[PDB]
């Protein structure tokens, strides 16, 4: 007769707690670019956490940071899924 | 039903807030590229039939008004709820132009107590934003 | 590539 007042957020994060994230001035940013690809590819054919999922390995594969600063260099991101939902998301009727 | 309820008349709306340059006193850089992120954005949710709001260059007040007013709107023919974050951010900080809001007060609007309308519905919030000052290194596959 |  009650649901949580917490209950069916999902909060998709561009990096791990505690991390920078990554934005490319030319093609945006790391994780926005591999979210609406993967949106575009997939909201017709997958449930949204699956989607997600494919963005984490968008950007965690695909993605490495150039720098000329060698502190910067060479860096990887992972993003971060935090789900409160109660039930499967999708988006196709 | 294991899935939710997607055929209310309306997707719902999907709010973009596009922080691009901030206040020079914040000593906060402007974000280049950001506004590829908007557009891309804005396209994406239009083709899964959401109503998408762009914001630019909100200050802190102006994102906690946005929010408050975007929560008492009538949601009852909407499906769910999107909001993406495109800001400078720290670990539970999202930056409008002039200083940090918490993303906790951002949120609790939505509280399925304080927005009867999408109570029971997919709230998603979509976060473009640091969460601190860590390098993660990798490690070779 | 930049830091946000
Ligand atoms: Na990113």
């Amino acid at each position: 007769h009650k649901i949580p007042v917490e209950a069916d957020f999902l909060y998709a994060y561009s990096t791990a707690p505690g991390y920078y994230s990554w934005r490319n001035s030319k093609d945006g940013s790391w994780f926005i670019q591999s979210l609406c690809a993967m949106l575009k590819q997939y909201a017709d054919k997958l449930e949204f956490m699956h989607i997600l999922t494919r963005v984490n390995r968008k950007v965690a594969t695909e993605f490495e940071s150039f720098s000329f600063d060698a502190t910067f260099h060479a860096k990887k991101q992972i993003p971060c899924i935090v789900s409160m939902l109660t039930k499967e998301l999708y988006f196709y009727h | 039903d294991n899935s939710y309820k997607m055929d209310y008349p309306e997707m719902g709306l999907c709010i973009i807030i596009n922080n691009k340059n901030f206040h020079k006193s914040t000593g906060m850089t402007s974000r280049s590229g950001t506004d590829v992120d908007a557009a891309n954005l804005r396209e994406t949710f239009r083709n899964l039939k959401y109503e998408v709001r762009n914001k630019n260059d909100l200050t802190r007040e102006e994102i906690v008004e946005l929010m408050r007013d975007v929560s008492k709107e009538d949601h009852s023919k909407r499906s769910s709820f999107v909001c993406v974050l495109l800001s400078h951010g720290e670990e539970g900080i999202i930056f409008g132009t002039n200083g940090p809001v918490d993303l906790k007060k951002i949120t609790n609007f939505f509280r399925g107590d304080r927005c009867r309308d999408l109570t029971g519905k997919p709230k998603l919030f979509i976060i473009q934003a640091c969460r601190g000052t860590e390098l993660d290194c990798g490690i070779e596959t | 590539d930049e830091v946000d």
